[PDB]
């Protein structure tokens, strides 16, 4: 699901004018918002204006600095990494998000266009083929776990 | 200075970690000695145009060429035109093959369909004739492209025709005196001159004329094939490297270049593990210099060892060496290079720590090699990096994540204020009871998760499965319910390419006609002509306005080519409640495949209004809180626990285990059937099916889905 | 356990950058030539590769147009336009380009200029406007403090009768088709395109090179002036149109050397 | 000298299987395409069947069909074989001489009536189950005099299937199409290196090339010999069989050969153990 | 025409695909038919193909038969691509006019809808006359609005032809009021349709301000029409597929349907609207007869209202005299009584009379060019000004007159007042250009106006910001979430919280939107005549290019004249204005032959 959430986030960053994709991407499990937060964001127009302005800033960082600066500014401003680490069972989700971010940054340097990385991510979502780099890693090594 | 063994593998990670720093943390960087990639959508498109007779002419390979703005602006195709052409290629059945002669050239039988010429004829027939008229030359028209937007089809047909001509142009082998105007004519035909892409086309022409001049300098007389020139141009275009920003003032990122030693204060080395460095180049085997070495001979291994020596000598103040020691995949030990191993062996044998003055030789060497080795953590949010001491992380963004002082993820279910309106339509109730969580998402908070459409397949459909088979079965059932000619619908579906080619499409149509005739023997056995009527109801001060289609005096008759499911039973029960509440004495029947039948007897108006008030209360409860009523798994649990003979639910442990087994079977399906738990609407609420939420879904299904199995017969 | 993160006290590095001038900023006629950056670089390569002493051969111009990829019909007008440019002298005494031998000419001299002071635009533009007469208009450009090296590529340096001269080429000239390229229009183009700072840095580089190479060097005795050549403005009947000769006041160079030195 | 290795070979294999299904299954008539549809739904099921045989070393098919026998010839042979049994049933109808047993019910003639509904046309492929009631091995266990029961038992002795010829043609065509596509594109695969080295050592001059390998490394220590393809052991027997001054050390374990799905084979290890003389544990 | 000679690649590929191995006559006919369908002509007469083609004897040497195929009908019927309407062929030849199959189906659907389904609803004439007397206060002379309302409530399908400023919306309000007052016990689900969202918003606000003026009842206010829907929104058009929700099987559950602005309704959208209608709904079409043509190929309203010049019938004149109680004239001759009865012509304009030169110029546009020259010439009626635009000094004078037209806008912008008055001052003066690019177009005039605002100290503009204070923007795509439609203007300014764009909603409020939330934004200092339809401006100024173009025709100048309320300026040559009136955008269609029998 994290690849689909990253695809929704990249579609909301690339096209922030249409509010439907932004509203579908903000309510994902990566942001960590309740239904009351989404309702108050849809009711207050000024909060949605601030959201559209900061997503346009994220798009400017994505066009000027790259993929990983935009994702690091998103994880630092929204503070979703601390919320995923405080959540029980979210460390695997955070490691998968970081691995998807590393793969998107590796595939985004070879493509000059900005929509081409989104099309490559949608293609790799639609292609379930397993490479040596595109597999799941170990989530933690410090905590002892039962190894299957 | 920072030197890597391979610059192209590490340079994305270097750019990622150097760009992501904030304004107080940002240091300027300059990456040199990379492979020159000036404009990849121009060079890769020209390489794909040079591979035109060898290409299979797949639809994705032409849409990737149309993704290039130069090739799209040459034939006056906009981005909106490309977005329309995506679904125009995907829906009209264009899979592979430009012409039928291209299919016959590849030693394949001429099918006549699923090609670019077939799709072009289909789109032009749709521009000329509506799809409801029928076939003209065994080609069904395409009713989408009808107005002036089909002029963009006239641009696409302007492209593929050119893709025929060079396909007949680049096939024959030509001598080097004839390949001169070919690249120029290809560039002025397929590409348009622009301000940005002028230098790329100039470099392409310069490299092509340089290859032709180097070939004609030797006065080559024989013919030269196209693939050799394509591979030579692909090798020569990626041969360039840029080093203009090598010492501009920002920190230098470059690979190890031989015979270049510059003194620096801080010298960092990356990728010093074994296998990567030293870069080993295998000899040709028939070279005579490798057999008898002399004094002035040069090899890449000795050059890399001398580069490591020059990096050791050239370091003035600080020397940093980092290598991959642990595998990120399987946590396997990755040994470093032999140069770094000899360096740490000389360090351990030539130096000792003042804590252990005279202990041993091997133990002091191991203690020095363990003190110098800083085994960093696997993840950046580990609290070991932020421990105060010798080393401490400078990442301020990961400080509250490593401190573990943040709030956890709260539950998405929250009590929201909702006022039930006066006029609630029947379509809203049908969309609610079709999927309650989806109606809570896409209508209350207006969050509809938009999934991207599937890609175009690389081959023609040999079998029928999924949405296409369901649409074919639905049209065949709608044709056989009026006793129409099934052979005309067979020719209509074969003229569009949705059927398999030859006898297999006839076999599929015969077995689907047999199944739909077996269903229609039960459907039209009790079918009466009925018209659509209006519904205006007032329940608990709530107005329900709508329309019911095909209302016969026998009752309600619905037919769908699906399986026995609880959602269609809920829809039929809602239609029966909205039908029996205003007159209408009679049963309600729905006939599915494999002898599936949902029947509800006629009930009184008071019980119908009571159940309608219960459904209205469930609708107003589903808008405030997410109503956890699973139709399929909850109905399976209920019908495992329900007993229609005694009209009471069993409470023994064997039924409580069989209901849990059926719930786990219906929630998470097998490897062939997509289960109910594999859904984007259910994974947002919970990630793992807890037994408390399972019992909550069980209680909600016992509260709501109970008249589905109570009045079933 | 309790933990915190370190904070950087100062800047990681000063504004050090090695930049150039661009970082601090009938049917066949030369007026109907396509105006762009690539034809300008093609004309610069044509003037670089051609020998000034040898006469222009038409088959060589045809081979250069075949190598570049331009039209073949432009070639007999191109060779006579090239010979009309080369026959026109560009000096205050009337010295042509054919009188320069191979030892006297030096094409595309690349120089690096150091600067250790923070280059403030307000302290530099007033010093430029104090001596340069073309700075009556031309409001000052805005650029950051550049400390380090500066790259430059002079087109041609040539000596004659014991006096050195600098020559640069400009070939865009999109807005003129008639004979209106007088000295006022060329001065307006110099003020608009801001080539005064480039010419002043070229004079400073040539002064430092002649001071480092030749011992007992005087700026007034050896240096003669700077010539700019507009290729589309050279006419056969107008010797002054197309060329632009400017000499500094010999007081800005020493102050600029003292500013760039320290 | 320079080639491009591909990590995934399933796409070109599926493309060659689609090419085989286009050039073989499309011009067939209805009476053959019905049997082809009864064997496999599409080329994906055929690829799922033969995916373990398309990769690695191609196995030897016991009793292969001849090169001149097509699908139509096999279909006509099975049609004539069914028609002979139909003719022998139509000639010997209307009589019953077997003794009535306690297991044998008196409704068997109704099953014969089902056979009266069976001989209508030869367009079908699957016979009735009631012919299993007309077997001499089953009627004696529950008295057969006519050889019609013997002909019925001969018809039901072997399965009437077109599957083996299509599998043989697929194994002959798809691998050749994959090799042709990779030779046109200039690409190479993981098993293609083994096949190229085996074809090099299979030639006449390439044995001298093995001597060059004896010039290159006059020793070999081969770990994990249980996971060894037969092409690999054929190469290692071509290089280091009985030549002097070279040593071969096959270090392995026959009790750990669990990669038989990948391409390994314990029978190659048993052949290697039967060939060598010394054993160390 | 000039563009008709330069063949599009679509027409060439269509001729190569449809004809293929057939005769070159069929290839040339298919290419000419595709080019006429791309230009907007519905039908192709065989006389133009026979006479105005140079290769017509050459194809006479191509065909070789017993009868030699001298006629075009036999030569087309010999091929497999042209049939009489029986075989599923792309090209149809029925009435000596060759069309496509879709165009023939839509033309026969329109002819069936306007010839057979339009029956006479018989109602009480006394109560209808009483409601028309109690609703319309004018009963002294002939009023065309009362006759239009009577002939719209009498027949099922009725077309009301009228120009701007003639009180059409008041006539629709009186018609709906008499419709509800006639049928008291019978329920009436009135629906409103519009081609664009901005015209739908204008229709909703106009009917809201009109229907609340008339006195109603407690049950009469319950049956007030709720909203006006788009034609793609009422029928249920999908973005991906062309499948409608109410295509053929289930019609729209409506009682009466008022479709405003039928001049912008093309033939496929009209045929899709016709096929969705039941056998009991009454449809009232609105629009101008001499207005601009539709967007896509087709001309429905012009070919319908072409028979309005003949007049009514002899029985229908007595029926209208018994209904309205006045003297209704009769039309001479009887060709199609149903269509001539269903039509009506509005001539009495209430917002402007004969004293204003705008109505006289609009009457002289449909006449010869000398009538328009005589209208502009004598004394100018203090409403229409004529400025000659030939050289650069005329361009400077035009920019000076545009600055004098936008003077109150700059005065309210510089004084830092409320944005509502700024929008109300900007909506009084408007430039209308024909083309888009070049020196005479949208992007040319917008960049020239921005350069003139950069030169003179009127508007401060940052070159790298692109969102300076005072730029007018317009949206190109609809956005129902933000409440803005296609063709709505907004003014970007700084209220104190930042640079935001204020839009004037039709509900009376003003909305301040972020410029990053705008999906589309184009500079609207000068609008195209095709995109400025439906709106109204107090002081309009037409700018026509000197180069001859097929866009500048009689209907373009007619829509430019009627766009102005009081003041209108012209910047064009005398020869171009004389040639645009005679060159009428005629569209060849088979409705002239199907309605004649």
């Amino acid at each position: 699901l994290e690849a689909q959430e990253m695809l929704w986030l990249l579609q909301a960053v690339m096209t922030p004018e249409r509010e439907n994709t932004l509203r579908s991407a903000l309510a994902t499990s990566m942001m960590g918002l309740n239904a009351l937060d989404i309702e108050t964001l849809n009711n207050d127009e000024h909060a949605w204006d601030v959201v559209v302005e900061e997503f346009d800033g994220y798009r400017q960082i994505w066009r000027k600095r790259g993929v990983m600066p935009m994702l690091r500014a998103l994880m630092s401003a929204r503070n979703i990494a601390e919320n995923l680490l405080a959540t029980a069972g979210g460390e695997r989700r955070l490691t998968d998000i970081l691995h998807i971010s590393e793969l998107l940054q590796e595939a985004g340097t070879q493509l000059e266009s900005e929509h081409a990385l989104v099309r490559w991510l949608s293609q790799h979502i639609l292609e379930p083929d397993s490479n040596a780099s595109s597999q799941q890693m170990r989530l933690e090594s410090d905590k002892h776990l039962v190894q299957i | 200075i920072v030197m890597v063994a391979d610059i192209d593998s590490y340079s994305p990670f270097i750019q990622a970690v150097f760009g992501s720093a904030p304004a107080d943390r940002y240091l300027p960087y300059a990456i040199s000695d990379r492979r020159a990639r000036q404009s990849h959508p121009v060079l890769e498109a020209f390489i794909s145009l040079l591979s035109l007779p060898d290409s299979r002419f797949v639809s994705e390979d032409v849409l990737a060429l149309l993704d290039v703005p130069v090739l799209a602006a040459r034939f006056d195709i906009t981005e909106e035109g490309l977005r329309y052409l995506r679904q125009w290629v995907n829906e009209s059945g264009i899979r592979w093959g430009i012409d039928d002669d291209n299919v016959r050239e590849l030693e394949l039988p001429a099918t006549g369909q699923h090609t670019w010429r077939f799709g072009l004829t289909r789109m032009l027939l749709g521009y000329a004739m509506e799809s409801a008229q029928g076939e003209w030359q065994s080609v069904l028209p395409y009713d989408e492209s009808s107005g002036l937007i089909a002029e963009l089809v006239g641009h696409l047909a302007s492209l593929l025709m050119q893709l025929n001509i060079w396909r007949r142009g680049l096939a024959q082998e030509r001598p080097l005196e004839e390949w001169l105007p070919v690249c120029r004519d290809m560039l002025n035909a397929f590409f348009l001159p622009d301000a940005e892409t002028e230098a790329a086309m100039t470099l392409i022409e310069q490299q092509w004329q340089a290859i032709i001049a180097e070939g004609l300098g030797a006065q080559y007389g024989d013919a030269v094939p196209l693939s050799l020139l394509r591979d030579e141009l692909a090798q020569r275009l990626d041969q360039e490297r840029i080093s203009q920003r090598f010492l501009a003032g920002p920190v230098n990122i470059c690979t190890l270049m031989p015979m270049r030693s510059i003194p620096f204060k801080v010298v960092c080395l990356l990728g010093m593990n074994d296998g990567v460095y030293p870069r080993q180049l295998a000899p040709l085997g028939f070279d005579l210099m490798s057999q008898k070495p002399k004094r002035g001979d040069r090899s890449r291994r000795d050059d890399d060892r001398y580069l490591f020596l020059e990096a050791l000598i050239s370091a003035q103040q600080k020397l940093y060496i980092s290598y991959i020691g642990r595998s990120i995949q399987d946590n396997s030990e990755r040994f470093p290079s032999v140069l770094v191993q000899e360096l740490i062996d000389y360090i351990g044998q030539s130096h000792y720590l003042p804590g252990d003055e005279a202990l041993n030789c091997d133990e002091s060497e191991a203690r020095v090699k363990a003190h110098l080795t800083c085994l960093h953590t696997r993840m950046p949010f580990d609290p070991q990096n932020y421990q105060p001491g010798e080393r401490q992380s400078y990442a301020r963004e990961w400080l509250p994540a490593a401190s573990q002082a943040g709030k956890a993820h709260s539950e998405f279910v929250q009590p929201l204020p909702f006022t039930l309106p006066e006029t609630v339509p029947l379509e809203t109730l049908q969309r609610f009871w079709a999927h309650p969580v989806r109606a809570f998402f896409q209508m209350r908070l207006q969050v509809n998760f938009r999934t991207e459409d599937s890609e175009i397949p690389d081959t023609e459909p040999f079998i029928l499965e999924g949405l296409s088979r369901y649409q074919i079965n639905q049209q065949l059932l709608n044709a056989l319910v009026e006793q129409d000619d099934a052979e005309r619908l067979f020719r209509r579906f074969r003229a569009a390419g949705d059927l398999p080619y030859g006898a297999f499409g006839e076999i599929f149509w015969e077995t689907q006609c047999q199944e739909m005739q077996q269903l229609a023997d039960r459907v039209i056995a009790c079918r009466q002509p009925g018209q659509s009527m209006e519904i205006d109801l007032a329940c608990n001060g709530v107005q329900i306005t709508g329309w019911l289609p095909q209302v016969q005096p026998d009752g309600l008759l619905r037919w769908r080519p699906s399986l026995l499911s609880v959602a269609q039973g809920m829809q039929l029960w809602l239609e029966h409640l909205v039908y029996c509440a205003s007159g209408g004495n009679g049963e309600s029947r729905l006939f599915l495949r494999k002898d599936g039948e949902w029947r509800f007897p006629p009930l009184a108006a008071e019980q119908a209004l009571h159940y309608l008030s219960q459904l209205i209360e469930g609708y107003r409860e589903g808008m405030s809180a997410p109503l956890l009523v699973l139709p399929e798994s909850g109905g399976a649990w209920l019908k495992t626990c329900y007993d229609a003979q005694n009209d009471a639910m069993l409470d023994d442990d064997s039924t409580l285990q069989k209901a849990r087994t059926k719930f786990l079977q219906a929630y998470e399906g097998n490897m062939m059937v997509r289960g109910e738990g594999d859904d984007i609407w259910y994974q947002r609420l919970w990630r793992q099916l807890t037994p408390e939420t399972m019992e909550a879904i069980v209680e909600q299904s016992q509260r709501f889905l109970l008249p589905l199995f109570r009045f079933n017969q | 356990a309790e933990l915190n993160a370190k904070t950087l006290q100062r800047l990681p590095g000063d504004n050090w950058r090695v930049t150039s001038y661009s970082g601090l900023q009938p049917t066949l006629t030369p007026h109907q030539f396509p105006r762009g950056a690539s034809p300008g670089t093609f004309l610069h390569s044509l003037f670089e590769d051609l020998d000034f002493t040898q006469p222009v051969d038409p088959n060589w111009v045809r081979e250069k147009l075949e190598l570049g990829g331009f039209e073949s019909q432009w070639e007999p007008v191109l060779t006579e336009w090239i010979t009309a440019v080369l026959q026109a002298p560009l000096n205050e005494t009337g010295v042509s380009l054919s009188q320069l031998s191979a030892r006297n000419k030096q094409v595309e001299m690349e120089f690096y200029l150091p600067i250790s002071e923070p280059l403030i635009a307000s302290q530099l533009d007033t010093l430029i406007r104090q001596f340069d007469p073309l700075s009556a208009g031309c409001p000052p450009l805005e650029f950051m403090q550049v400390r380090g090296m500066l790259k430059g590529f002079i087109d041609l340096v040539f000596r004659h009768e014991g006096r050195y001269y600098l020559l640069a080429y400009k070939s865009n000239w999109l807005g003129e088709d008639s004979s209106a390229y007088t000295q006022q229009a060329m001065a307006a183009a110099m003020q608009a395109h801001r080539y005064d700072l480039q010419y002043q840095l070229y004079t400073l580089a040539l002064h430092r090179y002649l001071r480092h190479r030749i011992a007992d060097y005087d700026y007034e005795h050896h240096f003669g002036g700077v010539i700019y050549l507009f290729l589309r403005g050279v006419d056969k009947e107008h010797p002054q149109q197309g060329i632009y000769t400017t000499r500094p006041n010999a007081g800005l160079i020493a102050l600029m050397d003292e500013m760039f030195a320290g | 000298f320079e080639q491009q290795l591909i990590e995934d070979e399933s796409l070109l294999r599926y493309q060659a299987c689609a090419d085989f299904w286009r050039r073989h299954c499309y011009p067939l008539p209805r009476e053959i395409a019905q049997v082809v549809f009864e064997t496999w739904k599409g080329p994906q099921a055929l690829l799922r069947d033969i995916n373990r045989y398309l990769q690695g070393e191609a196995p030897v098919i016991k009793a292969p069909p001849p090169d001149d026998e097509t699908l139509a010839s096999r279909h006509a042979q099975i049609v004539a074989r069914i028609d002979t049994v139909k003719q022998q049933w139509r000639d010997a109808v209307g009589e019953l001489d077997a003794l009535i047993e306690s297991s044998g019910i008196d409704r068997r003639k109704f099953n014969r009536s089902n056979q009266a509904k069976w001989i209508d046309k030869i367009s079908a492929w699957a016979e009735e189950e009631t012919n299993s009631y007309q077997l001499p091995e089953s009627l004696e266990k529950f008295t057969p005099r006519h050889p019609l029961f013997e002909a019925i038992d001969q018809l039901l002795a072997e399965p009437l299937s077109i599957r083996d010829l299509v599998i043989t043609r697929a194994l002959a065509e798809i691998r050749e199409t994959v090799a042709r596509e990779k030779r046109r594109r200039g690409e190479l695969g993981f098993d293609d290196m083994l096949s190229r080295l085996d074809s090099a050592l299979r030639s006449e001059s390439g044995e001298v090339l093995a001597a060059a390998i004896r010039t290159r490394f006059p020793v070999a220590m081969i770990d994990e010999f249980q996971d060894t393809d037969p092409q690999q052991y054929r190469i290692f027997r071509r290089i280091w069989h009985h030549q002097p001054e070279t040593a071969l050390l096959l270090i392995g374990d026959p009790k750990q050969a669990i990669y038989a799905f990948r391409g390994a084979d314990i029978f190659t290890y048993m052949k290697a153990r039967s060939e060598v003389h010394a054993h160390y544990t | 025409a000039v563009e008709h000679k330069q063949l599009r690649p679509l027409d060439v590929q269509f001729a190569l695909t449809v004809a293929g191995d057939e005769h070159p006559a069929v290839t040339l006919a298919a290419a000419l038919l595709s080019h006429d369908a791309g230009e907007g002509h519905v039908c192709l007469p065989l006389s133009r193909l026979e006479n105005n083609e140079a290769s017509h004897p050459l194809l006479a040497t191509c065909v070789s038969e017993i009868g030699e195929l001298q006629n075009w009908e036999e030569c087309l019927l010999a091929s497999q691509a042209v049939s009489r309407g029986d075989e599923p062929t792309p090209m149809i030849l029925c009435g000596d006019r060759l069309y496509l199959n879709r165009m023939w189906c839509n033309e026969r659907t329109v002819a069936r809808f306007f010839n057979e389904v339009n029956h006479a609803i018989e109602v009480d004439e006394a109560l209808l006359a009483q409601t028309l007397d109690k609703l319309f206060p004018v009963s002294d002379e002939i009023n065309w609005q009362k006759v239009a309302a009577a002939v719209a409530l009498t027949r099922r399908i009725s077309v009301i032809s009228g120009g701007p400023g003639t009180g059409k919306t008041t006539t629709v309000a009186k018609l709906l009021a008499a419709l509800i007052q006639m049928a008291d016990g019978e329920r009436c689900r009135i629906r409103l349709a519009a081609p664009t969202g901005k015209a739908a918003a204008r229709l909703t606000e106009s009917l809201g301000k009109a229907l609340r003026q008339l006195p109603l009842t407690d049950e009469q206010k319950k049956r007030i029409p709720e909203d006006a829907s788009t034609l793609h929104r009422l029928l249920g058009a999908q973005p991906g597929s062309q499948r409608l929700r109410h295509h053929a099987g289930n019609p729209l559950h409506l009682d009466v349907l008022v479709v405003d602005e039928a001049s912008m309704i093309d033939l496929p959208m009209m045929s899709r609207l016709i096929d969705a209608l039941p056998d009991h709904a009454r449809v009232i079409f609105l629009g101008d007869r001499d207005q601009l043509a539709s967007v896509e190929a087709g001309a429905v309203l012009g070919d319908i209202c072409a028979y309005a010049n003949a007049g009514f019938t002899a029985e229908r004149a007595r029926q209208l005299s018994r209904l309205t109680g006045t003297h209704v004239p009769a039309g001479t001759g009887t060709e199609a009584a149903s269509l001539r009865d269903s039509l009506c012509l509005l001539q009495k304009s209430y917002r402007f009379g004969s004293d204003s030169g705008i109505g006289q110029l609009a009457a002289a546009i449909n006449r010869g060019d000398k009538t328009a020259v005589k209208t502009v010439f004598q004394q100018d009626f203090t409403d229409i000004e004529k400025r000659l635009l030939q050289s650069g000094e005329d361009y400077i004078a035009m920019l000076e007159e545009a600055l004098a037209g936008y003077g109150r806008y700059l005065d309210l912008l510089q004084a830092r007042a409320e944005p509502d008055l700024i929008i109300q001052a900007f909506n009084e003066y408007q430039l209308l250009c024909a083309l888009r690019e070049g020196p005479f177009g949208v992007a040319g005039l917008n960049e020239r106006i921005e350069q003139f605002m950069q030169q003179k100290r009127k508007i401060h503009r940052h070159p790298h910001s692109r969102w300076y204070e005072g730029r007018p923007v317009m949206i190109a795509r609809n956005d129902s979430a933000l409440g803005l439609f296609n063709g709505d203007i907004g003014i970007a300014l700084d209220r104190g919280q930042g640079t935001r764009v204020w839009f004037a909603m039709p509900d009376g409020n003003i909305k301040s939107v972020q410029p990053s939330r705008l999906p589309e934004h184009e500079t609207t200092w000068a609008m195209t005549v095709h995109k400025s339809q439906g709106s109204e401006f107090d002081h309009a100024a037409l700018i026509l290019p000197s180069q001859r173009t097929p866009v500048v025709t009689r209907e373009l100048v007619y829509t430019a004249v009627t766009r102005a309320r009081r003041r209108l300026s012209l910047y064009a040559d005398e020869r171009i204005l004389s040639a645009a009136i005679a060159t009428r955008t005629e569209r060849r269609s088979g409705l002239a032959a199907l309605f004649s029998s």
